[PDB]
DNA sequence: TGCCGGAAACGGACGCGTACAGGCCGTATAATGGGAGCTGTCACGGATGCA
DNA sequence: TGCATCCGTGAGTCGAGGGTAATAACGGCCTGTACGCGTCCGTTTCCGGCA
């Protein structure tokens, strides 16, 4: 929003906002790497017909990515419950 | 993303390995995302920043040893407190030294951890100062630490893209001349491999 | 084999332009590499 | 009998109103690292890793 | 430097022979595709008169 027709933002303000923007991505990747185990555990049982185990795993991580994009904390539910639906 | 042809990597003689002077096992590790490889390294920047990087390493080691002697003095204060609380009340002869032995063991494990960190920093610096192309960097953690501490002075990837870049930065004429010199001058196994 | 190659290439493209961690991206790249290897010569390396 | 010269349905292009075919999205307690099948040939050559 | 380990390759010839493991399932919508009578071109009988 503030890039076009905006203002010359202060150096400290701009660096802090860039830092939090980077930290959001860092946290997202951290959560993804942490929760790949749920994906593989859920995909362990869909093998044996058509697809390969690793292909099922990859589709599982795609579903987990969408799950973390759509996930929210304000409802007080565990992340696994919401992620299972998207992975499946 | 690029892929590598299976014929020239897996076979009786490994053609990619023979061309790049790489062992087939290392080549498999490289092109199967099991080990990083250094695509290229700079010489002038390393040469003229060696002094300042050594100074930075010395400063960091001085900070770590300052933390170490801070731990030593904290352990000394703890030992003084244990002496005050044990040599002033009624306790067993072994009981008044149990806490001393425990503190000694904690001090030993603290200095052992410090020695491990010192050795880790030493090997990181050694592999940075002896960096060269066509060198595999196992221990992804070590590679990541080396990258974040020394993002410049070199570039390194892993996989088919890295192999493609390695082939890109290759001089067939110089390689042929070097191999010709080796086949003229060397003897035995080196000459056979050169052939 | 061609279907596996195409599927893994497309999935790699989707992961790349979506933005994925290096672990997943490298795993998908290895998937594509192994699929191409199987297409060119099945059973040459690993389980056929 | 056959031919002439149009005349009767049986078929290519359809707005229209409807059928459905297929695709996308989204689901809230909790669940967090595989089954798995193999290894009864024999001679040859060669490349590789390690003592 | 020698030694073991491993990998890979080739090891017949002629008929007889053909179809398989493993689960959330719905709303809302939406755009696309189709396709069923009617009037046109056109081709197989029509039938009125006829030579």
């Amino acid at each position: 929003e503030l890039s076009e027709r905006g203002e010359k933002l202060p150096a400290a303000q701009r660096r802090d906002m860039m830092w939090i923007c980077r930290d959001g991505d860092r946290a997202k990747n951290h959560l993804l790497e942490a929760n790949l185990r749920l994906v593989v555990s859920l995909a362990k049982r869909y093998t044996g017909r058509g697809m390969a185990f690793l292909d099922l795993i990859q589709e599982g991580n795609l579903g987990l990515i969408r799950a973390v994009e759509k996930f929210d904390y304000t409802k007080g539910y565990k992340f696994s419950t919401y992620a299972t639906w998207w992975i499946r | 993303a690029p892929v590598t042809h299976i014929w020239y990597f897996k076979g009786v003689p490994s053609r990619l390995g023979y061309l790049l002077d790489l062992a087939p096992k290392d080549l498999e590790k490289i092109i199967y995302f099991a080990a990083y490889v250094i695509t290229s390294v700079d010489e002038e920047m390393r040469h003229n920043e060696l002094s300042t990087l050594e100074a930075e390493m010395a400063v960091e080691r001085k900070a770590v040893e300052d933390q170490r002697d801070g731990e030593l003095e904290a352990r000394a204060q703890k030992l003084e407190a244990d002496l005050a609380e044990l040599e002033a009340e009624g306790a067993k002869a072994d009981a008044r030294r149990k806490v001393r032995d425990g503190g000694e063991r904690e001090m030993r494990q603290i200095r052992d951890r410090a020695q491990r960190e010192l050795d880790r920093l030493e090997d990181i610096w050694s592999t940075f100062t002896k960096l060269a192309p066509k060198q595999l960097i196992v221990d992804e953690n070590l590679y990541r630490e080396l990258v974040d501490r020394y993002g410049e002075y070199f570039t390194g990837a892993m996989g088919a893209e890295s192999i493609q870049k390695l082939i890109e930065n290759f001089d067939i004429d110089a390689e042929a001349e070097s191999l010709r010199d080796v086949i003229r001058n060397g003897k035995g196994q080196k000459k056979l491999r050169a052939l | 084999l061609y279907r596996r190659v195409i599927n893994r290439n497309n999935r790699l493209k989707r992961l790349i332009d979506l933005g994925a961690p290096e672990i997943i991206v490298n795993n998908e790249k290895r998937m594509l590499q192994e699929s191409v290897d199987a297409l060119f010569d099945n059973g040459r390396r690993g389980r056929p």
